[PDB]
């Protein structure tokens, strides 16, 4: 409750979902679309969480039996707390994310793909509806993230890093990204280029998965090891948690079209051109 | 001018022997290996040896130890080919090839006893038949969490008795726990790791690869569609296997062990495949883009820990895959042809790969005189202002000649830049009259200044359009100068490119692709204290040179950065010279092209550029400093190796205006599709049996 | 729950 | 500064010979076989247990007796320290006065023969952080190449540096930590809209900072903007009277001093960072008004807290100091210096003995500074291995709230760090400083 | 319980048995609702 009263951009997240259009359908199709996205993105982010090191997961992930029954109650508590203040549109999202906790057996790609997919499948030209539903969908994704981050129940130590107000930072980042994305491409929109965007989005995701499994089958014989599971000792995991929290907002959501092409016959001072990294510290021994 | 009957002079044999010694000892401590290049039976290795060792002035690499041939000192700074074709009238290529092969034979018998020649095979990797292996399935379960004491993870490098069942059971983990029959002394720990890591939701197999090692030109001369010659070589490696010195030929065997283990339409189609001459099973697994083979080339860079073997002459580019399938399809691709090296007169070949720049190192040592650093005590005696160069005045819109246009996207710019450079090369190639004999020429004076100047233009355009939020955050692009680099490493291998087999555009294309590399190394630099990415037009120079443009020490710092490369002998000096001057000019181009026509974009981007009036003073300081009792050898050497068209603002701005005019004219014709540069293979469906 | 380490459930019940 | 008659009130011939002999005898008596295993732990806390932790002066370096402060002044003045006692380790002020001392000791070369170059301290802070060291080199008349391409902590160690007088080590330390302070400010402001990159043309730094608080590159009063008050809420509450004209210049002395003295103590963290960033953008340009304002801002005193990063323990850092004093109990010179005549040519283990006598003085029942600090560190915070003082927020905040009671705490940390380097018994001060990291 | 809700059948049907069309006329005209946790509370109570 306190980390929510102590912020500035929660009302903006609240006002972003499902405006009563004029007299119109009143976001019924939006209700369906958001529920579908909760349903699928639950499995999506859970299987993303499946292959992780320690120190990056909640204690509600290691216990064997009754693992999908605790998340239900935690999300119900979060929805009660959001309702308690005034935010009746942020509690519905947690109700959805608690209903969709049964099936628990790089991301914006899947978000836009699913949005375009379901929208074109349902409407097979009003252009405002598209914009408000796209805004609601994209903000709902970041809301999923931030809602799941109100956890880890580490007595006091997890919340004392240096930020503790991550909601405003995440809101600013995603607001800039979505403003750019909406202004540049999704304009002059009619019922011809939705199918196009859907085709290229599906092709792009297929390329992403193909290269993912390829580099997964390629990374083993190389002599370039990155640990991916460092330690389970309860003194180095805190270092890594603090490092992730600090350097979280030193990254961006932008993707590049040529990131598997490399320079050849470099010198010793031209190696940095092959790193493809942001905030790259140089380490010596 | 003898006819070169059978032998050479004595001074030439010493050079040839020291060349052979340097070759065999290149990686060090190996003056015995079987890296025997067979010249007569493989003509594409003769030309490799001529390009890399025979026609190159002699220089010894890092080696400080003592190696068998003694000593190198009589042979330094001499090239075998230039002495040969000036001692005799230049004969045919077959006598020279036979002669060099015979002397390599006697050299390889004098050393290493009597072990036989004929190595340097070609490698084709292959791993999967239909699915789930080819090789004896020494699959590895690479799950983590449970090694005894170290960072190591799980391994199950299993024996040949793994042999699986039929379609009876279809689940990998199921068949995994099924075959725990006996497993002497390893059964219980195997079931331990089984019940251990069936959870955590990951189980890996990853069985290894196998390399076919045929000679390329000895078995694929005729019989086009390489797949065909590979399969016909594969069916000749059966036959009452008792062979002698035909190694890497147990592949018939490994597949037998697999065929007797699965089902019995596979023995049928397999044995009808043999001894019918029309049954293909090589079945390419990708789209097979332009650079087919990955030839091996040495370098003074001490090739990194990625080592395969000292027999791999060629290799598949790793974006072209192969898998041994039945009942499949072979899509039509124009890159399956078998193209071999065409023999040439050995003079036109040496002349077709030659540029003056790479002789800089050999002029330096011949002239000596290494410049000395400046030693700040002397710096306070020569600098008299210390004033900090601010100059924040206004721009005069009278005579700027509107050219810029901020409405073209970036991919169109990349396409148009590549096309413009291709047109320039097309123009330079045909020089009147190309009448025989063409003795020897250098790259036309003023070409590198064109690549570098046309690549700085496009990089700065990318940066400027990214600063104004005009590019969608899903199709961004770093280093537009990648698309040029790659595009000129394979420009004489693309169908219908107008430079297909020209044989004269190689050294123009190679020149042009070793620079594009030198532009973004300046424009992106990541300083030493807070390393991150910035998207600016002047921070790269400040990080590379370690000074600010307004400081009174900027020109001295630039010239000292160059002096560190002038010494030791290095062609990087010229390229970095040109790149720095180009960045300085492009700053004052964009500043006044935005200040005069895009006042909003300008009031946003004004703090990412320098000024047209600070750049003028910087350039005047540079040119004044070069011509003063020091740094003078630098200027004479540069003017000896490159053109003096930089230092001329009006000759540099006409090139920018010409490129802008070219864009405007040939933009209504630009709908090409941007030849792909990635290194990840494009897969085909291949829904074959994996159940 | 009651974890933070247990591997099974120590579920209890409350209301706010 | 000294010729307010001396040899009469602040300097005797020195009875500290017997003190040092007895002290060496004592430390060599403790330095024997294994009956006591912690060397720098039993000779710090000699008598126990007395002098209870918390009674009203545990937070201050001295008790309520003026004679004790006078004695500390006398001890520092007897050795050549003098200036480091009346000024703290303030970056700007100590730089100013050390450059004045340097200019007085070599007057004829600088201003009569004019064979060497001379820059003021306000001008050195206006160069980029790689040129500052070169400009310091061509003023202290040392030989070195200009272009480096490496970091300073690796280039410094490539020449003799068996250096001349200590002013040149003091200025090296001050430049190193001013660079650290600048980098920390730039890295910690760093919002999702500001982004404030590296060596970035000081003029453009000021333009970009003013175009972000009030959305226009012209100067504005930052205490009235909406970006300043995003975390908390502010009120104008200024005497809006012109005095004597409109458009206060955002660097005004009255405005800044008023807001400081009225409400700096109830700010967040972003607001203190914004205040120090405004002052720094003033200092990177010339702007004498920022040079004057930086004399009361607290961030220029506590830049010494960035000095302790090694994972040793406090006892080892005391043992290094003890071993550099005993290193100079053999040679004849120098037994003592008389005063702070400012042409006095301070040496190294003069600094060594001064720091020791300053840190380890008692008044008839009262603990020293070392004992109060060690008791706070081990019984209060319960931390050995002193590099965890800056590794966690809560420990660091309590540590910095403790140090802020007295400004002699910063002088204690300064004099203690300068002489507790590892390789201090063999090499100089700046050389050991660069070897340590 | 979730995979038996009125809105669980379709999301388990991606290989189209003519399910998209009736899904879409249920969502366009008819009122399509996600399952409420209030429904699951009574099942929970009963089985406990």
């Amino acid at each position: 409750l306190f980390s929510t009263m102590l912020s500035n951009n929660v009302d903006n997240l609240d006002k972003a979902y499902g405006l009563s259009e004029n007299i119109q359908v009143a976001t019924s199709t939006s209700a369906f679309l958001t529920f579908a996205y909760v349903y699928n993105g639950s499995i999506m982010d859970s299987v993303t969480n499946s292959l992780l090191p320690p120190y990056a997961k909640k204690p509600i992930t290691q216990l064997k039996y009754g693992k999908t029954f605790v998340f239900s109650n935690y999300f119900m508590l979060a929805s009660k707390m959001y309702d308690m203040l005034n935010y009746k549109n942020l509690s519905l999202l947690c109700e959805y994310q608690a209903v969709a906790s049964a099936n628990f057996y790089l991301a914006a790609e899947a978000s836009k793909y699913l949005f375009f997919y379901f929208f074109t499948n349902l409407y097979l030209f009003n252009r405002n509806f598209f914009m408000e539903l796209a805004n609601g969908f994209m903000y709902a994704f970041c809301f999923f993230a931030i809602s799941q981050m109100y956890a880890y129940f580490e007595n006091i130590n997890f919340y004392i890093t240096s930020n503790f107000r991550f909601l405003d930072r995440y809101y600013g980042v995603f607001n800039k990204y979505f403003i750019n994305y909406a202004r540049i491409k999704l304009k002059e929109i009619t019922s011809d280029l939705l199918i196009k965007y859907e085709r290229e989005a599906y092709l792009s995701m297929k390329k992403y998965g193909y290269l993912g499994e390829v580099i997964a089958a390629r990374l083993s014989p190389k002599d370039k090891i990155m640990n991916y599971v460092h330690e389970t000792n309860d003194d180095v995991m805190s270092n890594l948690r603090r490092y992730d929290m600090e350097n979280a907002f030193k990254n961006k959501m932008s993707t590049y079209v040529d990131d598997f092409a490399f320079f050849d016959d470099c010198g010793k001072n031209e190696q940095f051109l092959n790193e493809r990294c942001d905030y790259c510290p140089v380490i010596e021994e | 001018k003898d006819v070169f009957a059978g032998f050479v002079t004595k001074k030439l044999k010493t050079l040839l022997d020291c060349n052979f010694a340097l070759y065999y000892n290149f990686k060090g401590n190996g003056p015995d290996a079987g890296s025997f290049l067979d010249f007569v039976d493989e003509p594409e290795q003769f030309y490799w040896f001529v390009e890399h060792f025979l026609s190159v002035k002699f220089r010894v690499p890092k080696h400080l130890k003592d190696k068998n041939i003694h000593n190198f000192t009589p042979c330094l700074n001499r090239s075998w080919v230039s002495e040969f074709l000036k001692e005799y009238e230049e004969p045919f290529v077959n006598p020279v090839m036979k002669f060099l092969d015979k002397e390599q034979r006697l050299f390889f018998t004098y050393n290493f006893g009597d072990v036989e020649p004929q190595g340097k095979y070609t490698y084709f990797p292959v791993k999967e038949f239909h699915k789930y292996c080819i090789l004896p399935p020494l699959i590895k379960t690479n799950i983590k969490d449970g090694e005894s004491g170290e960072f190591l993870k799980y391994q199950l490098n299993k024996e040949e008795y793994k042999v699986f069942l039929s379609s009876v059971g279809s689940q990998m983990t199921a068949i995994k726990n099924l075959y725990s029959t006996v497993e002497d002394e390893q059964r219980k720990q195997l079931l331990k790791v089984i019940i251990e890591n069936e959870s955590t939701n990951d189980i890996s197999v990853q069985c290894p690869t196998y390399n076919i090692k045929l000679h390329y030109t000895k078995e694929c001369a005729n019989s086009n569609n390489i797949l065909k010659c590979i399969d016909e070589f594969l069916r000749k490696t059966c036959e009452k296997k008792t062979e002698s010195k035909h190694p890497s030929a147990d592949l018939c065997e490994h597949l037998q062990f697999l065929f007797e283990s699965l089902k019995n339409p596979y023995l049928d189609n397999f044995k009808k495949f043999m001894t019918n001459s029309d049954f293909t099973l090589i079945k390419p697994q990708s789209v097979w883009n332009v650079p087919i083979f990955d030839i091996y080339k040495p370098k003074n860079y001490l090739d990194s820990v990625q080592n395969l073997d000292t027999e791999c002459f060629k290799k598949l580019n790793s974006k072209n895959l192969i898998f041994l399938s039945f009942h499949d399809d072979i899509p039509n691709n124009p890159y399956y042809n078998v193209e071999l090296q065409e023999i040439v007169k050995l003079s036109t070949y040496t002349y077709s790969i030659f540029d003056k720049l790479y002789n800089f190192f050999f002029v330096f040592k011949k002239s000596g005189a290494p410049i000395s650093p400046v030693s700040v005590k002397e710096l306070s005696h020569n600098i008299t202002d210390f004033s900090f160069k601010e100059d924040n005045s206004e721009i005069q819109c009278q005579n700027v000649r509107k050219s810029l246009d901020l409405e073209v996207d970036v991919e169109t710019m990349k396409g148009i830049a590549a096309e413009k450079l291709c047109k320039i090369i097309e123009k330079f190639i045909l020089t009147k009259d190309d009448a025989s004999k063409p003795e020897k020429s250098d790259i036309h004076r003023g070409f590198r200044i064109l690549c570098i100047l046309i690549s700085t233009h496009v990089e700065a355009y990318n940066i400027v359009r990214q600063l104004l939020n005009m590019e969608s955050m899903i199709s961004l692009t770093r280093y537009t100068s990648l698309y040029i680099h790659k595009f000129f490493k394979s420009v004489t291998l693309l169908k219908g490119n107008f430079l297909y087999k020209n044989n004269k555009a190689i050294r123009y294309s190679r020149a042009c692709s070793k620079a594009s590399l030198h532009v973004p190394s300046v424009l992106y630099r990541r300083n030493i204290y807070i390393p991150e990415t910035f998207l600016s037009l002047y921070l790269g120079l400040s990080n590379l040179v370690s000074s600010n443009p307004s400081s009174p020490f900027f020109e001295y710092a630039i010239i000292e950065f160059l002096v560190t490369y002038y010494n030791k002998g290095s062609e990087k000096f010229v390229l970095y010279f040109i790149s720095i001057i180009s960045v300085l000019y492009i700053n004052e181009y964009y500043y006044e092209q935005l200040s005069c026509f895009y006042p909003k974009e300008f009031e946003l981007i004004k703090s990412r550029m320098i000024h047209p009036n600070i750049v003028d003073r910087i350039l005047k300081g540079i040119d004044n400093l070069m011509k003063s009792t020091r740094y003078d050898k630098m200027r004479t050497m540069y003017l000896d190796f490159e053109s003096s068209d930089i230092f001329s603002r009006e000759k540099v701005f006409t090139a920018l205006y010409n490129f802008d005019s070219f864009i405007k004219t040939n933009e209504q014709l630009k709908k090409k599709n941007l030849e792909e540069i990635s290194e990840i293979p494009v897969q085909l469906e291949t829904s074959n049996d994996g159940i | 729950a009651d974890i933070f380490f247990y591997k099974y459930g120590i579920i209890y019940g409350f209301k706010v | 500064f000294t010729n307010k008659e001396a040899q009469k009130e602040s300097s005797p011939i020195g009875d500290h010979g017997t003190f040092f002999r007895k002290l060496l005898t004592h430390v060599r008596t403790i330095k024997e076989n294994e009956d006591i295993e912690n060397k720098g732990e039993t000779l710090i806390l000699g008598d126990n247990k007395i002098d209870v932790m918390n009674s009203n002066d545990f937070f201050f370096t001295t008790n309520s007796n003026v004679k004790f402060m006078e004695n500390l002044d006398d001890i520092t003045n007897q050795y050549g320290l003098g200036l480091i006692n009346h000024l703290g380790p303030h970056l700007i002020a100590l730089g100013h006065f050390t450059v004045l001392k340097l200019a007085l000791k070599n007057y004829k070369n600088y201003f009569e023969a004019k064979s060497i170059k001379f820059f003021s301290w306000q001008k050195i802070l206006e160069f980029s952080m790689s040129d500052r060291f070169k400009v310091l080199d061509m003023m202290c008349d040392h030989e070195s190449v200009y272009y480096s391409e490496k970091k300073r902590r690796k280039t410094y160690l490539k020449v003799d540096r068996s250096n001349t007088s200590m002013e040149c080590n003091i200025l090296e330390y001050l430049l190193h930590y001013f660079n650290k302070y600048q980098l920390e400010i730039i890295k910690t402001t760093q919002d999702t809209d500001f982004d404030l990159h590296g060596m970035m043309e000081h003029k453009y730094i000021k333009d970009y900072f003013f175009s972000f608080m009030c959305n226009d590159p012209k100067e504005c009063i930052i205490y009235h903007t909406n970006q300043f008050k995003k975390e908390a809420n502010e009120e104008n509450t200024f005497p809006e009277q012109e005095e004597p004209n409109r458009q206060i210049s955002a660097f005004n002395l009255y405005l800044n001093y008023y807001y400081f003295m009225k409400r700096y103590s109830s700010y967040g963290v972003k607001k203190t960072l914004y205040v120090h960033l405004l002052n720094l953008t003033g200092l990177l340009n010339y702007d004498t008004r920022s040079y004057v304002t930086s004399l009361y801002l607290p961030g220029y005193y506590n830049a010494v807290e960035m000095s302790f990063t090694e994972e040793k323990e406090f006892s080892k850092l005391f043992e290094s100091l003890i071993q550099c004093i005993e290193k100079c109990h053999s040679d004849q010179a120098r037994q003592i210096s008389k005063d702070s005549n400012l042409l006095n040519d301070i040496t190294k283990c003069d600094l060594c003995k001064g720091a020791f006598l300053y840190s380890n003085m008692k008044f008839d029942e009262v603990p020293s500074m070392l004992q109060k600090f060690y008791l706070y560190l081990t019984k209060g915070l319960k931390i050995q291995k002193v590099s965890s003082l800056i590794k966690t927020l809560d420990i660091y905040q309590d540590y910095s709230n403790f140090l802020s009671h007295d400004i002699n705490w910063y002088t204690f940390l300064f004099l203690f760090r300068l002489t507790s380097f590892k390789e201090i018994s063999k090499k100089n001060v700046a050389e050991a400083m660069y070897l340590n990291i | 319980w979730m995979d038996s809700s009125p809105a669980g059948f379709y999301f388990s049907n991606y290989q189209n048995p003519y399910v998209r069309k009736d899904l879409h006329d249920k969502v366009l005209s008819q009122k399509f609702e996600p399952p409420k946790m209030n429904q699951w509370n009574k099942v929970l109570k009963s089985l406990i």
